[PDB]
């Protein structure tokens, strides 16, 4: 992770 | 000169200095048909950048994540959640309706990897000079309170003109034009  | 938010039907957005801003997030949803693609004046101006960024030395690939409409999201979403459950999902991964990536207007550089000095090096490269572009890079350091979403380097929201402004005062969005952010309901 991580897009949001 | 705090505005408050304006209605249009499928999205909420505020009057900025020169520009109509577009706002999506945890607090202010989209409407599920909204399926506008990619802003061509943002689209013009990515590409000007990337191109900055490659001849500037920076393994940047000549694709993004760009445009994501409700039913990309509607999948894209579950599999995160599968991955690392919902609340650590929640932290870097909109719900579907919530994405600001669906408004357009909204693109994830990719770097292809992975030098790690080099992505830094990139990812400041952003805060010092995507504003020149009409960008900005929206989940800033320490403002996941605000913003809803944890830091993330790579995300660019276009605004156009008032970039640079935005960009001097350290503030995201929801903090510099006062609209609410924070989380879901
Ligand atoms: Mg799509
Ligand atoms: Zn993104
Ligand atoms: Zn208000
Ligand atoms: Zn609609």
């Amino acid at each position: 992770a991580x897009k949001x | 000169s705090h505005m408050e938010v304006v209605n249009k039907g499928d999205y909420y957005s505020i009057q900025g200095k020169y520009d109509e801003i577009i706002v999506a997030n945890k607090h202010y949803p989209l409407s599920k048909d909204y399926n506008p693609g990619e802003n061509p004046t943002a689209k013009a101006e990515l590409v000007k950048l990337i191109k900055a960024m490659q001849e500037a030395g920076f393994p940047i690939s000549d694709h993004y994540s760009g445009f994501r409409s409700y039913e990309t999201q509607t999948k894209l979403y579950q599999d995160y959640v599968n991955q690392d459950g919902k609340e650590a999902a929640d932290r870097y991964s909109a719900r579907p309706g919530y994405s600001e990536h669906q408004t357009g207007l909204a693109f994830d550089v990719i770097g292809t990897d992975g030098d790690l000095v080099t992505e830094e090096k990139a990812a400041q490269w952003l805060l010092d000079h995507a504003a020149d572009y009409g960008f900005v890079v929206r989940y800033l350091k320490g403002k996941e309170k605000e913003t809803g979403y944890m830091a993330e380097e790579w995300h660019l929201r276009y605004v156009g003109k008032e970039a640079k402004e935005i960009a001097e005062s350290g503030l995201s969005l929801e903090e510099y034009y006062g609209f609410e952010g924070g989380d879901y309901v």
